[PDB]
């Protein structure tokens, strides 16, 4: 649901 | 290419770094929330500043005042004063990660960029939002001021590059050009500081190469080679020279008008996520899973 975290 | 390392400093992951326009330091924004305050000439840990929830992306000083900006996966964009030690407010507003902040060069602007598709403008004297600029369709990665014309460049994980013309210096922002062809999203933008190019940076593991002209806009060529995705680039300021970082543990340079090979540096075991220049020296900083490095190129 949500991309591009680390 | 040989790279120069000036310094190393050794930490959990860094996102965002910046270098002091006079002083020998770098602020380094950390996935852990924290943001360091580096001396890189003695490789001492000046102080450090706790003021977000969760990882910092976005860090940068002002040219001139003695403030920097921080932008957080909080949605908050804090402004400090670093001689005075303290917090003046946050910019709240965003409505999902900030992925960018910086500060305008001559107005009393800072931009920055988020999750929630927009790229927003604030006068920090004031404390408000002066422009909030719409138009792409998911993440906003990166947007970043022209160094001498009223444009921006934004990129975003709806696999485009865009340039807005932002008018209102004195509506306020129109979109002049978006550029296509990357197959897939986009992380990060840069204006040359003199020629009428863009570089960007891909998940489709490349870095486009596009030009300007008053009317039209178009790719150039694409630097390849990289096996992960391209986090960061930067057009090399004193030399014809690409530079580009990415999950495949390398800095990548590159010949800016033939986009061939020049040198690749690699780490062991630490993904890239950010490079950068000091705004008056030929010096870089690298961001990673370990750490940030500090060097020169030849």
């Amino acid at each position: 649901l949500k991309t591009k975290l680390l | 290419m040989a790279m120069l390392t000036k310094f190393e400093s050794r930490s959990s992951r860094a996102k965002g770094v910046a270098f002091h326009p006079t002083q020998p330091w770098i602020l380094t924004s950390l996935h852990n929330g924290r943001i360091q305050l580096w001396d890189y000439r003695m490789g001492t840990l000046l102080d450090r500043f706790d003021g977000h929830d969760g990882p910092v992306r976005g860090i940068a000083f002002h040219p001139t005042q003695p403030i920097f900006v921080s932008g957080g996966d909080d949605y908050k964009v804090n402004v400090w004063n670093y001689k005075s030690r303290k917090l003046l407010f946050s910019l709240c507003g965003h409505m999902d990660y900030v992925r960018v902040c910086t500060f305008h060069h001559e107005y009393p602007w800072i931009l920055s960029c988020s999750d929630d598709q927009t790229i927003r403008i604030w006068n920090w004297q004031s404390r408000n939002c002066i422009a909030i600029l719409t138009g792409h369709s998911h993440y906003v990665m990166c947007a970043a001021f022209h160094p001498s014309e009223d444009l921006i460049v934004s990129a975003s994980l709806d696999q485009t590059v865009r340039v807005w013309d932002i008018s209102g210096l004195r509506a306020d922002a129109i979109v002049k050009f978006v550029l296509e062809g990357h197959d897939r999203g986009v992380n990060w933008c840069a204006f040359h500081p003199t020629l009428p190019l863009i570089l960007s940076a891909g998940d489709d593991r490349l870095v486009k190469l596009w030009r300007m002209t008053a009317s039209k806009a178009w790719e150039v060529d694409t630097c390849r080679g990289h096996f992960n995705n391209v986090s960061c680039c930067l057009f090399h300021p004193h030399q014809e020279l690409i530079l580009s970082a990415s999950e495949d543990k390398t800095i990548r340079v590159w010949d800016l008008n033939r986009r061939t090979a020049v040198q690749t540096f690699r780490r062991a075991n630490d993904r890239f996520w950010f490079i950068t220049v000091h705004p008056k020296l030929n010096l870089f900083a690298a961001a990673h899973d370990s750490g940030v490095m500090v060097f020169k190129l030849e």
